[PDB]
């Protein structure tokens, strides 16, 4: 994996176009993020 | 030592973590190419995670990062989509598990938009979509996504297309 920005512990990407997008987020060390919970679905075809 | 506990329909908790998955569904600008065409889900169960050595990992380094940035570990709680779900419940995230080609660099990614990770579930792109019929928009197959406590500290923004 790449490093953290110097004195930074992550990046975000902020949405620039798509008015409706959220953000995204990226970590460089495993040990900051813990899988709470597991979700089993399906996509739903619409009607 | 990763044991999976399920949760009731009836539990508050399965009741918000669901509400978190449907109401973060948006379009998407590849028209449904990678992860499928949808607006809902169909959600079949919810597993509480539990790993004392993986919690105490994430513990520790949240203390480390809280203590560089006055006392804020900045933690929210974000979705994942990955192709080795089943690896990291047991093991925990590592390098291994980093999008390589990330346009922020080699590092783990997560989303606000629970379809933004179902993007991911069956590879980068979507890969060739389900197992059994090779469907990136399948209806059939179950899916799984993580849904992640994730300690951000002082973030870098970048500001992007
Ligand atoms: C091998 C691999 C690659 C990308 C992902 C992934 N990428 C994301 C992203 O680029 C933005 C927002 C979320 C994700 C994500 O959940 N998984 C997971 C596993
Ligand atoms: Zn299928």
């Amino acid at each position: 994996m790449a490093h953290s920005p110097p004195g930074h512990h992550s990046v975000t990407g902020r949405p620039s176009v798509n008015g409706l997008a959220l953000a995204e987020y990226v970590i460089y060390r495993g040990e900051q993020a813990y899988p709470e919970y597991l979700i089993t679905y399906q996509i739903m075809r619409p009607e | 030592g990763t044991i999976l506990i399920d949760l009731s329909p009836d539990d508050k908790e399965f009741q918000s973590v669901e509400e978190e998955m449907q109401s973060t569904v948006r379009e998407h600008r590849d028209g449904g190419h990678a992860g499928g065409i949808f607006n809902r889900y169909n959600i079949l169960k919810i597993q509480k995670v539990c790993n004392k050595k993986l919690w105490e990992r994430y513990t520790h380094r949240r203390k480390e990062v809280s203590e560089e940035n006055h006392n804020h570990a900045n933690e929210r709680m974000l979705f994942h989509g990955s192709p080795f779900v089943n690896a990291i419940i047991h093991k925990g995230f590592d390098e291994r598990h980093a999008y390589i080609g990330g346009m922020f660099g080699a590092g783990i990614y997560f989303a606000e938009n629970s379809s933004k990770s179902n993007q991911y579930v069956y590879g980068i792109g979507g890969g060739t979509g389900c197992p059994v019929h090779k469907d990136r928009s399948c209806y059939i197959c179950h899916r799984q996504l993580l849904f992640c406590r994730v300690t951000l500290g002082k973030s870098f923004l970048q500001f992007s297309a």
